[PDB]
């Protein structure tokens, strides 16, 4: 049996992420950590085979055989880091997987700017999202409490030419009830907020 | 392993209501139209009515309106039809089909799975349970008459349906009295009859009647 | 390195399936793996050598072969709904001790094709108010009411896939949560600068890969077969 | 309503044989929506209808492919390639793009096989049956064809009438044959003045009458 500590990690941007292993077998003699990412395969990042510090660009795996433990640090946390982090443990050429850590790096917003606004749909304007923008990763997006509305979870844009990165969720629904003003409306945001009006007819 | 279980034969007097249920499993109830159909003895199909359990939406025989009432019972995935006024010539067997349109889809004006039928008698005379006797035994014939019943119908299987081959349930004679009359035969190995034990088993729902008749050489 | 065919696949419950699998680093090891929520990964089995095969944690309901050393294919025997999963397939040298995936294989398995509903995919064009406020215009694109969850979404500008500026959501949400066989939604943004949204040239297009029956399987509904196919919504630049 | 009419209302057809059921509508069948939802059903005896062909020409999968249908307008057909001796029943044809959905007579398929005469047995009543005032004497007729057969009764060789009533079951799926079962019902009274109960069978398999019977009353 391989165990990893409990997850998701939130880990700032430019922090490290803090990732243990403890293994059962005590003759084991090769340690590894796979990065996966959501909806991608297992990818090798790191392996260790003796005590002591082993660093591959942001990566330090430790390892302490007396201790029957691993570790992983990811210095300088970006984003793009996040993903599930699995340790294997074996002993000669099975592979012993952990059930994962996964790892959440929230960007850093020097610049918030939080607005919902009103999108509509290029073939109908009837049609029509909200979205949820430009807020600080100290914001959380609630999940619908309505079934007939449905609101995704903050995602992480990164304008690489700018290097500008931005934080959104969008909400929508056929609910004639429905509004840019209401959408948010379960979730803790910002009390200076932008709402910009959607203009009649 | 889709399955419409519908409820037992009955007799109701003229003028009276019955109410037929159709039990649906195997498959999202919701998602499924499910029609009516009728066929009067030795006679053809016509098609009743249908219900949309999802919305309650119903369609119709003009024939029927004014009779005809179709539910549903989304809880115990069951669709009722009811029909009032009964007249003589309601006596049926009343099915239930599956329209093959999956959730709102077109196909639902063709059916893939029906129920067992209904038989409905529309009659003023009372119900009675038969009375079930052996017909005793390179190869040799025995059987069951199953005698003085009402209404139709009555189920044979022999050796709780392990016994199928050979087997002829022949239709049902009305007798002077009033009373329905059949048999049930089975041709098997005659070098058996001492070693395989042969039980006809008879159901007559309209009256709760269940009969298992031991058949043995005399 | 390792290779997976299929990417994606959809069954009905009693089929038949074998997913293949391939090396060309002339590794002995090869093993299959399925990975569940809640559980990590399970080996279900594995494979020494050409010619040798064992079981592994989970053998149950599958098989597999090795006639040469760079071919393991697992076979499903007959499709149930708790084969509904995720499938990798591993290789080791086995002689260094390192282990190398292959892209993976979801699956699911369905009590019956009907249940299978391809995307539908619109675009909604930058606000107004955006364009003013921030200097940037954000696109977002819904890939709506499609099953199983077998989609792939990519953002196209002039013709040219793009990845800078764009996020798309890691899980799509289940439009009917309480429901198993419940359809899903998936939403994604592009965000680009107003003075490039704003220039009538720049086309837009957010195009969804779905993947669903096969143009053999059998099908008796009035709406179209829903095959593997591309959906896609577009939107043009707008000088507003 | 929209009336659906069949030709031929019977059809009879040797195994290996193609056949083809004619349908005819009084009206036009293709709907708001362009589909046309004319289908074709089997109802084996005993069963409920089955579904052959959907929407004119379209084969429900599990079918076999040795049946198809065409049509356009008014006038619809249902070809089988090569009859098998398991598709005997009645052939319906169905509308459902108005309400009422509406069906065809019906068109009984009969397979034509080679002659083969009945395997007659005798039943006296039983003694269970006795106690209660009344007897029962069956005589079963099995696997015969033709559907053709005589059965006369006789007790000490008198010939009865009146007192016996008959039925035959349908084609066999399997063996294209038919069964008959005869039942003589007597007083337990008058049964019990006899010896010699007999039923004598006369069909084309026969070249001259079968007779089983029984002593005993
Ligand atoms: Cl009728
Ligand atoms: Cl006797
Ligand atoms: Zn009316
Ligand atoms: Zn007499
Ligand atoms: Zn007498």
């Amino acid at each position: 049996e391989v165990e990893q500590n409990s997850g998701p990690l939130s880990v700032p941007e430019g922090a490290i992420a803090s990732l243990n292993c403890t293994y059962s077998d005590r003759g084991s003699q090769s340690f590894f950590w796979y990065r996966q990412y959501s909806g991608k395969s297992p990818e090798l990042i790191m392996s260790i085979y003796s005590n002591g510090d082993k660093e591959d660009g942001r990566f330090t795996a430790q390892l302490n055989k007396a201790s029957q433990y691993v570790s992983l640090l990811i210095r300088d946390s970006q984003p793009s880091d996040s993903a599930t982090y699995l340790c294997a443990v074996t002993t000669d050429s099975k592979l012993q997987f952990g059930a994962g850590t996964q790892v959440v790096v929230t960007p850093d917003i020097q610049n918030p700017d939080p607005a919902v606004y009103q999108l509509r749909d290029s073939k109908s304007s009837d049609k029509s999202v909200c979205l949820f923008t430009d807020f600080d990763s100290q914001t959380n997006v609630s999940q619908s409490k309505d079934s007939d509305v449905y609101i995704t979870d903050k995602c992480v844009l990164d304008m690489r030419s700018m290097d500008f990165k931005s934080n959104s969720a969008v909400a929508w629904s056929n609910k004639s009830d429905f509004a840019c003003a209401n959408a948010f409306n379960n979730s803790i945001i910002p009390e200076d907020t932008f709402f910009p009006s959607p203009e009649s007819s | 392993q889709v399955q419409l279980v519908q409820s037992g034969a009955e007799v109701k007097k003229p003028g009276a209501s019955v109410k037929v249920s159709c039990k649906a499993s195997g498959y999202k109830f919701t998602g499924f139209v499910m029609h009516w159909v009728r066929q009067a003895p030795g006679q053809g199909l016509e098609w009743m009515g249908f219900i949309n359990p999802y919305n309650d939406d119903i369609q119709s025989n003009e024939r029927f309106r004014g009779r005809v009432t179709m539910t549903r019972d989304t809880s115990i995935s069951t669709a009722y039809m009811e029909l009032s006024r009964l007249r003589s010539d309601d006596t049926a067997v009343y099915y239930c089909a599956r329209g093959n349109g999956y959730n709102f889809d077109g196909a639902y004006r063709f059916f893939d799975f029906w129920g067992q039928g209904t038989m409905v008698t529309v009659s003023s005379a009372s119900t009675k349970g038969p009375s079930v006797f052996p017909l005793a035994p390179g190869t040799a014939a025995l059987g069951c008459l199953v005698k003085d019943y009402f209404p139709e119908p009555v189920t044979v299987s022999w050796n709780s349906g392990a016994l199928t081959s050979g087997v002829h349930t022949f239709p049902a004679v009305l007798q002077s009295s009033g009373l329905y009359s059949l048999s049930s035969v089975v041709t098997v190995p005659s070098s058996s009859l001492g070693t395989q034990t042969y039980i006809c088993n008879v159901n007559h729902k309209p009256s709760n009647t269940k009969v298992d008749k031991k058949v043995e050489p005399k | 390195g390792v290779t997976q065919t299929p990417k994606f696949q959809v069954l009905k419950t009693g089929q038949s399936m074998t997913l293949q699998c391939a090396q060309d680093m002339n590794h002995e090891y090869m093993s299959w793996y399925r990975q569940d929520p809640g559980m990590g990964l399970r080996l279900i089995h594995y494979s020494v050598g050409a010619g040798i095969t064992d079981q592994g944690e989970v053998p149950n309901g599958y098989n597999v072969s090795r006639s040469t050393t760079e071919d393991f294919p697992l076979r499903l025997l007959s499709a149930a709904p708790s084969q509904t999963s995720v499938y990798f397939c591993a290789s080791r040298p086995g002689l260094r001790p390192e282990q190398y995936f292959g892209p993976g294989t979801r699956l699911t398995v369905t009590e019956d094709l009907k249940n299978v509903f391809p995307p539908e995919v619109a675009v909604f064009e930058p606000s107004e108010a955006e364009i003013s406020h921030t200097q940037k215009a954000t696109l977002v694109c819904l890939a709506t009411g499609f099953y199983p969850d077998h989609v792939e979404l990519s953002w196209w500008v002039n013709g040219k896939e793009v990845h800078s500026g764009v996020c798309t959501d890691p899980q799509p949400l289940k439009e009917q949560p309480a429901l198993n066989d419940s359809r899903y939604a998936l939403s994604s943004r592009l965000r680009v600068s107003a003075t490039f949204w704003q220039d009538p040239r720049n086309h837009f297009r957010c195009q969804v890969q779905f993947y669903g029956l096969s143009e053999n399987d059998e099908w008796t509904q009035d709406r179209a077969k829903p095959v593997t196919q591309i959906v896609s919504a577009e939107a043009w630049g707008r000088a507003d | 309503d929209i009336v659906m009419t069949q030709s031929p209302l019977s059809l009879p057809v040797t195994p290996g044989e193609p056949a083809s059921i004619s349908c005819r509508s009084s009206q036009r069948l293709v709907h708001s929506n362009g589909n046309t939802y004319l289908h074709w059903y089997l109802q084996k005896p005993g069963q409920s209808p089955r579904l052959l062909i959907y929407r004119v020409s379209n084969r429900f999968p599990g079918v076999p492919d040795r049946f198809s249908g065409s049509g356009s307008g008014t006038d619809f057909t249902l070809k089988i390639s090569r009859v098998e001796a398991e598709d005997v029943g009645v052939y319906y044809c169905s509308q459902s793009t108005h309400v009422p959905y509406t069906f065809g007579q019906g068109t009984k398929l009969e397979i034509k096989r080679t002659v083969a005469a009945p395997s007659v047995f005798i039943f006296p009543p039983s003694d269970e049956q006795l106690k209660s005032g009344t007897a029962s004497v069956v005589c079963l007729l099995n696997n015969f064809y033709p559907r053709e057969a005589k059965v006369q009764w006789k007790v000490d060789n008198a010939l009865q009438s009146g007192n016996s009533q008959e039925s035959v079951t349908e084609q066999d799926s399997k063996d294209s044959t038919y069964s008959l079962s005869s039942t003589l019902t007597l007083s337990k009274a008058d049964y019990e003045k006899h010896k010699v109960y007999a039923c004598e069978v006369t069909h084309q398999g026969l070249s001259s009458p079968v007779t089983k019977s029984f002593n005993r009353g």
